[PDB]
Parts: structure tokens; C-alpha cells; sequence
């Protein structure tokens, strides 16, 4: 499946000033059922990270301050955390911003 | 109450009176609106700048910090009368905390957020939600900012039985991240992004006030063009590297109350005699 | 030419020091940047005040226009100094015309363009386009907005023959449109709008020179992640009956240089020499 | 051809302020050839005009001022006025703004 990933919110900085990702993902996991999207925060955390792991993902689950978008919808109605990602899906990172 | 328009005000506001939506009648509503903004630097200066200028019949603020002596409240107003003499300008020289945010509240028709602390900023929403006003929130640090109008319509706490516009905790439900947390004095700020956020708040709040959003609809719905009940949480990134880009702007359509929101949703241990207490201790850090 | 930093710069610019692209090194720029704002009402006011805030070098304006005795350009640097006191102000306290726009622009690094007259709107591109200076135009009239980056970086007149920055009459060829033409004056404007552009336009061009974008690249073409030879023409439209909207900031990418331009493009007739005798005469109207 | 038309830019104020517009069109023009965009401007002017002509269509062509673009792409690389209508197309119609 290949998809386009984006940062935003003070995120992006961690992945070298870099918002716009495109990289296309094996169909199936590492046990052979289909991608979820707690795969693609694996993957991305590991390989993706240009930065030191406490800012984007701690204890195996994304920080609580970020929220996830599934081609601009809610993560959580429609799977949160354990998706079966799609053949063009565009999913979003962002870092809810408490400063001002 | 004001019925009619000064010869003063007809000359001051005639630039925007001429606009579709905003006549004799829609001036009015500023006139005698009462905003408040919480946070007197950064996104504070902007948002009352635009509302000033507008002519929004009370404005107040809150902020005890001072300037880089004199407080920051102060500098503000006296800047205010230079662009707007007529309204009433009320300063809270001071700092907002649970023992008084009730009361700090209580008397304005729409709140604007722009405090820069993550404890604050959800402290506001369960009050502004428990009074029930409307909230204008909107945050900036560094290079990115963003924006989101919530219970606009105010709906009541706990009617998660009618189609019910989200509290801040509904949206951003338990963050605020304890380490990951910038502040604008540890991460810096570029000028036009805490500009454009600010001045947009003002926008959505005079929105609000001269077409009447806080207004409880008609048993009827209340129209999905409005964007209050599913409301978008605009996201400015501003990039120095790059000219104006197709995702510079972009908006994260939001969900209306989550039945299950610990303030606003359905049993809510929230009550406005507990903040006072200290009851949910801000301490999330 | 300046090559370090007072104790006084360095505490007012600390807050915007301390971010990723603006060192020491990438404020000096700022700092030795000289901008020109052609319009002092409306869009000239926010674009000024966040150059000003930002702390560019020298700061021009042009605007012959008085209150509603005393001109605008005046009005306004009295109290662009109350927000920054280190910037040298340049008021031109009289209107731009062919006779003088070329004496008028040649000095400047980058040009802001706020005129509200369409017949000058183009005058300034043709100038701006021969002595090779980027225009960050913008545009403001009732409840609608819109701005763009042309020309930058700056490709001389007639050289189609590489990848180039589109010149304004490449974008909007020929129209304005004769009975078409709302000003300012005639159809009213809200706050918000105006503010937004003109913020916006501060935005661009402090980018330009902070991130140094008005340079020529290396036989090398230019990146399309700066969006500067492809830029995005972003349109605001302010509904006060609708919270921000999916659709309130749509970005309408661009085309490079239209090879047939009058002006930019191959085979043009036009000289600076030209425009100073009344050569294309700006009676399109 | 089911296709979405948007205004913008201080022209949907003649279409009673509304700026979305979602109708269906004939696959086939008056003379039986696929719908082109001729027709659009024919069709809207005529029958989806709440206002009095002047301000976007004279002399039997679009006002200079206005610019068209066909998925977000400008309208002269792609048919100029003569382009065969896609089955989902978007239409924008925005007039050129003049005033600060
Ligand atoms: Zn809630
Ligand atoms: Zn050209």
C-alpha cells in the first residue's frame, strides 16, 4: 500500500523540516494479517526518526498530546490504533499546541 | 440596550457598516457585546487590537504579568484608546486561577483564549462550559499556530441528547503532554503567526456576536455551514523557507460533544463549587 | 553591512532569535533589509507594524492620503517607532505615479504592494519586473481577501528560456475590469480581512529575506518547495454568518512566466523610459 | 456529469451568497457534442444567476476580471473555454480583486 504521511504542529522538526512523506508499506504485517496503523508508528519511530523516541512515542503508544487523522477523519471511530490502512489513505500528525 | 448610532460612531464604522450582514442592526450587537480575552501578550495584543477597532462595546483582559514594573494590561488598554476611544476597556490586572475564574467569567457573552499555559487553557473551557459561553481558543509557539471556535452554541452540560458543540476537553481530551510541553518565552515566536491567529480570533468572535452564533437554534438543528457544532480546527504552519504553499493552511473538521467528555458529557463529577476547592487539581502538567 | 548585535537588539529579538531558521545570522538580514510599502490605509497599517515588529532594516511608505490635514504616512510611522524604535522609517509623503514609481523603487530590496487602485496594481509589476525587485502583492475589498509572491526571484525581463517567477499581468493578463472595480471606499471592508492580508504579506516578505529567496539559484533550477516560480495564490473569503470553514483558505497554485507577457515575457515593448513618457498609458480603466 | 461549481473573490454575493453549488449536467450539449464549458457559463448565467449579466458574463464571454479553474488547475492550458467536461470536475470561478 503506498500512502502519503504528514507532520505538523511543531512536529515535523523531529523528521529533519520535513512535513510530506511518501513511502508505500508491505500489504501485510510481520504475522501476515494486513497493516494497522500501530504499524506505521513503529515503523516510522524506527526508521523515519531523525531525533531522539520521547517526543513522538513512549511506553509502546504515541504521546497523549498528539492527535491522528485518517484522510482528515477522527483516528479513534475508525480503528485508533489498530486500522487496516488503505491502498492511498493520508494519515496526519499533529501536535495540539498549548502555548500562546 | 443602545437603540441608535451617534453621528461619532456613523463616521467611525461606515467603512464596515456598507458590508452585507453588518448594518445599522448588525453594528449594534458590537456595540453592546462584552468579550473577554485571557492573556495579554502575543495572541492578546492582536485579538483585542481587531475587536477594538471594531468597536466591540466592552473589552476586557486578563494578564498580571508585565512588560520586557508596569503591567502588560496597562501598556495594552492605553495602546487600545489610540485605535478606539469609545469603547470600555476593563482590565484584570492580575492572574487568573480556579479561586476566581468563576467570577472572572460569569459577566462576558464570549471568552477568547490566549493564556499560553496548558493547565489555564483547560481550566477555562470547564468553566466557559459550566457558565455557559462560548469559547474563541487559539495557540502559538515558535514557527506553527492553530485555532478552534467550541460550545458555540453554549449547549448545557451533560445534553449529549441533541446534536452538541464540543468542549476543549471533548477535543484534545486528556493532553497536555508533561515534557512535551513548549512555552512561547523557552521556544520563541515568529511575529505573523501569533499575528494572523490573534487577528482571526477576533474574527471568529465578532462572527459570533454580529450574526448571533451563540444563540441557541429554534426543537430544529442547527446548520452545518455555520461550522460551530462541527467546528474546523484551522492549523498555520509557517515555514521560512517557503512561500505560501498549499498546505499552509489546513482545516481538521472536529466532533461535536463526546458523550462520554469527563466536563461537558454525559455524568459529569464537574461542578463549578469543586474548581473553586481545587477539585480537579490542575496538575496534569 | 552591520556584522553583530547590541545588547539592546539582542534582548528585543531574542524571541524570535531563538528559532529554527533565524540565528544571529538570519536576523542580520532582516536587520539590513530595506522594504517599501506602496499603500498606507488598510493593508499598509498590519504589513508595516509586523516588518517594524520583525525588525527590517528600513521601512518605506508611500501614501500623499490624509485621515478621516494630516497624511497617513505620518499618522502611521508615529506609530510604527512606539513598536520598534531601531528601524530607519522612509515616509514618501505624496502618491506614486509613472513620473516617479521608478525613482521611487530602485533603492528597495523587496516591494509590498497595498495600493487599492488596479491602474497602479499593474504600473508597479512592470517597474518592480524591469529594475528586478520581487512584489508581494495583496488585495482586500468587503467580506474577500487574496495575496501572491510574483517575481521572486527576481528573473530579468524577457529570459523565458529558463524556469520563472510569474509577473503580475502574467497572472491576471489583461483584466481589470472597467465597471467591474470596487474600491475600499465604495464597498466597505471588516477588520479581520484586511488584517489577515496584510500580516500575511509582512509574512512573505520577511521570509524572502530572512531565508534569502530574492537570490538567484546556482545552471541549477529552483526548488518547487519554496512555491516562488510556482507560487500559490491564497484567497481568504470572512463569512460572519460561519465559523472558519474547510473552505475559508483555498491556494490556487500558479504558472511561471506567461512567454507572451506584454511586460515579462519575450518581445516585450516595454522600457522604463517608456512608463516615465506615458508609454503604456493606464487608462484600461 | 454530476460536478461541483464554487464562486469566490466578491461574486457568489450575485448567487445569494451562496458559493458551493452541486447540479448534475446533460453528458450531451444542445447539438448532441459532450457538454464543454461554454455551456457551464451559458447554463449558470441563465438560470443560476440571482441578480442582474453585467458583472459576469458580457459581449457573450466571460468578464476580463474573472479567472476559471478546472481542479484547482488554470482553465486556459486545459481547453480555454471549449473543454470537454470529467465526470466529478470542479469548477471555480473567482473574480480578480483590485482594492486594499
Ligand atoms: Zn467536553
Ligand atoms: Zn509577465
Amino acid at each position: 500500500i503506498p500512502i502519503t504521511v504528514d507532520f505538523s504542529g511543531g512536529l515535523e522538526m523531529l523528521f529533519d523540516n520535513q512535513r510530506r512523506h511518501s513511502i508505500s508499506l508491505p500489504a501485510k504485517d510481520t504475522e501476515g494479517k494486513p497493516v494497522t496503523i500501530a504499524f506505521l508508528i513503529d515503523y516510522i519511530c524506527k526508521k523515519l526518526m531523525k531525533d531522539p523516541t520521547d517526543l513522538f512515542v513512549l511506553d509502546n503508544h504515541i504521546r497523549p498530546g498528539i492527535l491522528v487523522l485518517i484522510n482528515d477523519a477522527d483516528w479513534e471511530l475508525e480503528g485508533e490504533e489498530a486500522y487496516e490502512i488503505q491502498p492511498n489513505d493520508n494519515i496526519l500528525f499533529v501536535s495540539t499546541l498549548h502555548g500562546g | 440596550t443602545q437603540k441608535s448610532l451617534s453621528k461619532e460612531e456613523i463616521e467611525r464604522y461606515s467603512r464596515q457598516m456598507i458590508v452585507p450582514g453588518m448594518g445599522k442592526e448588525g453594528q449594534l450587537r458590537l456595540m453592546n457585546a462584552k468579550v473577554l480575552i485571557i492573556g495579554a501578550g502575543g495572541l492578546g495584543c492582536p485579538a483585542a487590537q481587531y475587536l477594538a477597532g471594531a468597536g466591540v462595546g466592552t473589552i476586557g483582559i486578563v494578564d498580571g504579568d508585565s512588560v520586557e514594573g508596569m503591567l502588560k494590561v496597562d501598556s495594552l488598554i492605553t495602546h487600545l484608546i489610540e485605535i478606539n476611544p469609545l469603547p470600555v476597556y476593563v482590565p484584570y490586572r492580575f492572574d487568573l486561577t480556579p479561586q476566581n475564574a468563576a467570577q472572572i467569567i460569569k459577566p462576558w457573552d464570549v471568552i477568547l483564549d490566549c493564556t499560553d499555559n496548558p493547565a489555564t487553557r483547560y481550566l477555562i473551557s470547564d468553566v466557559c462550559v459550566l457558565l455557559g459561553k462560548p469559547l474563541v481558543s487559539a495557540a502559538s509557539v515558535q514557527k506553527s499556530g492553530q485555532l478552534i471556535v467550541l460550545n458555540c452554541p453554549p449547549t448545557p452540560q451533560g445534553v449529549v441528547n441533541k446534536k452538541a458543540a464540543p468542549c476543549y476537553r471533548c477535543c484534545f481530551k486528556k493532553p497536555p503532554p508533561p515534557s512535551a510541553q513548549t512555552s512561547k518565552g523557552e521556544a520563541g515566536i515568529m511575529g505573523p503567526v501569533v499575528g494572523m491567529m490573534g487577528v482571526a480570533q477576533a474574527g471568529e468572535a465578532i462572527k459570533i456576536l454580529v450574526s448571533q452564533l451563540h444563540m441557541p437554534p429554534k426543537g430544529e438543528e442547527v446548520s452545518p455551514e455555520k461550522n460551530l457544532v462541527q467546528p474546523t480546527l484551522l492549523i498555520y504552519t509557517y515555514d521560512l523557507n517557503s512561500a505560501i504553499g498549499p498546505y499552509s493552511f489546513r482545516a481538521l473538521k472536529m466532533g461535536g460533544r463526546k458523550k462520554d467528555c469527563f466536563a461537558c458529557g454525559e455524568n459529569s463529577t464537574l461542578t463549578l463549587d469543586g474548581i473553586k476547592s481545587g477539585n480537579p487539581n490542575y496538575v496534569q502538567f
